[PDB]
RNA sequence: UAUCUAACCAGAAAGCCACGGCUAACUACGUGCCAGCAGCCGCGGUAAUACGUAGGUGGCAAGCGUUGUCCGGAUUUAUUGGGCGUAAAGCGCGCGCAGGCGGUCUUUUAAGUCUGAUGUGAAAGCCCCCGGCUUAACCGGGGAGGGUCAUUGGAAACUGGAAGACUGGAGUGCAGAAGAGGAGAGUGGAAUUCCACGUGUAGCGGUGAAAUGCGUAGAUAUGUGGAGGAACACCAGUGGCGAAGGCGACUCUCUGGUCUGUAACUGACGCUGAGGCGCGAAAGCGUGGGGAGCAAACAGGAUUAGAUACCCUGGUAGUCCACGCCGUAAACGAUGAGUGCUAAGUGUUAGGGGGUUUCCGCCCCUUAGUGCUGCAGCUAACGCAUUAAGCACUCCGCCUGGGGAGUACGACCGCAAGGUUGAAACUCAAAGGAAUUGACGGGGGCCCGCACAAGCGGUGGAGCAUGUGGUUUAAUUCGAAGCAACG
RNA sequence: AUUAGCUAGUUGGUAGGGUAAUGGCCUACCAAGGCAACGAUGCAUAGCCGACCUGAGAGGGUGAUCGGCCACACUGGGACU
């Protein structure tokens, strides 16, 4: 197993294929942030979370513009088990210069690239979306 | 590869092969063994001059002599151009360049060095061949 | 699009190739050919006849119907892309004005006839032209544009930015 | 000495490489696979832009070229940045120490991370800005950069440490189900051979033909009875089980693992797994039995040009067992173990749940397997496709052009045969995979032609005419040479 | 790693002497540790750096000249000043 954010990436792609309309997933305080993020960033129709007996679970509602068009190209992860990154607040990159976005966690919580940057942090590069 | 097994092992490139390994080998009669230096062209003598029969598809006779360099290394090396001076027990200088024509040659004879006395009667690329301007 | 409009076309490679039967070889050429307007618009076709302008002129008749739109934004792309198609792997990076475009042959010629006057570039994969072509052409539909990407997000372009 | 003034003189001051492509720049002669050229591909066998020379051209120029070495191009050691079905590449498979990696939540820290300050990282050199040498090179001035740098002070999001809690992972329990899973002991009848006895008369066997061979000292066959061993038809099926090798007649004993359902119990106890340990087809080795068939080797007979072979007749090792070694395989799904996610259709196996119905029977949903066909997606393609060769993460093993070479030295193991680990020198300019077009095929299929077959009449034999060959000739002109030269 | 064990003043301690000065630096006595798959031990190689060449950069190679540090003056050892 060993990724709960990978799995949680590779799930949202593999729904982008398929063009499906929502996603469930189980849920976790890092997955809550990030799909929090993604919903702040412009890429799902909607998040909603869920009670279970478990560890409570997470639906994604995906966003696709008019003529089906997708608005999620890729998502990746960068910070991993094998090896992580640790980047500075001037050692994350715009990612496609500024047309896509980044995931860093940090000291002031979970953030972007781009906030990261407003705060002056630095922390794991956990994702990059295109 | 994974993170760890690259950890637990770096990469490894490829061992070079040098063309012309005898000039990059010197010696000293003290210790008698070899040293390792970068070369350009040795100098030596020619134990035996002849004729070779090279591959497919070409059919004629190229002229060579087998050498013993300053070093030791016994080297077969071509003479180019028209007619030579050499004979046995002559002293020649050795540049690199391979005859692929030929199975056993790596290197050729520099012209108008030493007692390879230069080309007759070339005009063109004297230079190479070692003929003086008339 | 279409065959509307006045073009810059280009001849990449032309290859001759062989048919064979029982009497021997039955040559042709094939013929991959660049159209475009450096106003911005760019398209390959293909072609083959027995005749290098035959070849040519279908080529050319392929390309004006296969054609696409790139994005030519400050002079450059707008952001780095990589292309896959096969095994062509070429990845296209902007770069500063005036620098000139950098690539080889069969992507320069892609990039020029679209008009893009300043992009870096590096052909990984295979050096065959017609997948090279494939590869940029799939990358270059890869490329958005800021605006284009906004209104997919419900952003704005100073919120991007 | 620089520097500066005058006077005199175009007068004394240009050479090297290449010109087939790669790559800028073509003609003539001479040569004739010779002489010679060549960084790769490659030129030269009587019409050479590829050799030598002359002219002309191209590139450079007081230097040009060759050689040697370094980086790049080379993503060809891929952290950035590769891969292992078929191209090189998944240990044959497991048990597992170490290590790597690790489900959800709260508190605590600050090992890692991130962050403000101070200090330093010399000058020269790279970089930027100015100035000076007739500019340039060069030189000066100033600034900047550069550290997994250190101390000190802050944050707790993530990793890590700590203290708790929970259950979808993992496991135990509980109720069921299948099974050629393994070891031991015993047991059954077909059926090959052999022994005895009747009946019984001249063949049997085998081949493309035969022959060697067995047989009147009596077979071949036929029946009865007995001995001996080896394997187990039907069932039996892209069906079951097993980590793999592999496991098929039956019964008993001793044992392993799997799946289904429950949510009872523990509460991350887990995944991988170098180095080790064991298992591991068939062949083979040691000791002692057994040995019916089959059968390497071998003998004889055929075949053949020859046949140290296919083929026939015989036949030793072996094959079988006990014990112990050997530890290889086209050991293959040529596809590493694990987890999750991403359309379908349909068989088949072992289960469970529910609707209907008298059970039966049909239907649908679901779990673990096993197979067929296919969407996305991947792939060089062939093709893989919820049993991925897809999308992602952890871990291990392995590859880096062909050959030499799985060789040599060395070490370990082995009674030995040999195995595991594993190079270089040298050589090549390719090696190779998939697919396309043909051609071919002592591959298939369909169709045709005096192609055969069915027939008629002929040639080859004799004599002559003609042509050709060889030869002999002063010359025996030259040309034609399988069909397609030879009145 | 086609080199896995190494060490025996070697590791620590109590006393003592010694150096410009701490310390097994050395001596005596006591204990038997210590290092090491985070590659010790051993073999071959090499002066180290600023920096130089290359490269998109990561990195690759070098350590001429210039500056800094180290080491050595035919080889070995030893002291005096
Ligand atoms: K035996
Ligand atoms: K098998
Ligand atoms: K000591
Ligand atoms: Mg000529
Ligand atoms: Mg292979
Ligand atoms: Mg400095
Ligand atoms: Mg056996
Ligand atoms: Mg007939
Ligand atoms: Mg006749
Ligand atoms: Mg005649
Ligand atoms: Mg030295
Ligand atoms: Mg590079």
């Amino acid at each position: 197993m060993t990724d709960p954010i990978a799995d949680f990436l590779t799930r949202i792609r593999n729904a982008n294929m398929v063009k499906h309309d929502k996603l469930e997933l189980p849920a976790s305080k890092i997955k809550k942030e990030i799909a929090e993020i993604l919903k702040r960033e412009g890429f799902i129709r909607d998040v909603e979370y869920i009670e279970d007996d478990n560890a409570g679970t997470i639906r994604v509602f995906l966003k696709y513009g008019a003529t089906g068009e997708r608005v999620i190209t890729g998502l990746k992860r960068i910070s991993k088990p094998g090896l992580r990154v640790y980047a500075k607040s001037t050692e994350v990159p715009k990612v496609l210069n500024g047309l896509g976005i980044a995931i860093v966690s940090t000291s002031q919580g979970v953030l972007t690239d781009k906030e990261a940057r407003a705060k002056q942090v630095g922390g794991e590069v956990l994702a990059y979306v295109w | 590869p994974t993170i760890n097994q690259l950890v637990r092992k770096p990469r490894q490139s490829k061992i070079k092969k040098s063309t012309s390994p005898a000039l990059n080998k010197g010696l000293n009669s003290f210790k008698r063994e070899l040293t390792d230096v970068n070369s350009p062209q040795k100098r030596g003598v020619c134990t035996r001059v002849g004729t070779m029969t090279p591959k497919k598809p070409n059919s004629a006779l190229r002229k060579y002599a087998r050498v013993r360099l300053s070093n030791g290394i016994e080297v077969t090396a071509y003479i180019p151009g028209i007619g030579h001076n050499l004979q046995e027990h002559s002293v020649v200088l050795i540049r690199g360049g391979r005859v692929k024509d030929l199975p056993g040659v790596r290197y050729h004879i520099v012209r108008g060095a030493l007692d390879t006395a230069g080309v007759e009667n070339r005009g063109q690329s004297r230079s190479k061949y070692g003929t003086k301007k008339p | 699009d279409g065959n509307k409009l006045d073009l810059e076309e280009r001849v990449v490679t032309i290859n001759r190739v062989a048919k064979v039967v029982k009497g021997g070889r039955r040559f042709r050429f094939t013929a991959l050919v660049v159209v475009g307007d450096k106003n911005g618009h760019v398209g390959f076709g293909t072609g083959k006849a027995q005749e290098v302008p035959d070849a040519i002129r279908k080529a050319v008749e392929d390309a004006k119907k296969n054609m696409v739109l790139v994005p030519t934004v400050d002079t450059t792309i707008p952001h780095t892309v990589v292309g896959h198609f096969g095994g062509g792997e070429i990845l296209l990076k902007p770069a500063s004005a005036g620098s000139g475009v950098t690539a080889g042959g069969p992507v320069r010629a892609v990039l020029e006839l679209a008009g893009v006057a300043d992009v870096s570039s590096k052909s990984l994969g295979s050096n065959t032209p017609i997948n090279m072509v494939r590869a940029t052409i799939d990358g270059i539909k890869q490329l958005k544009n800021a605006e284009d990407v906004a209104k997919l997000r419900g952003k704005t372009v100073e919120e991007l930015l």
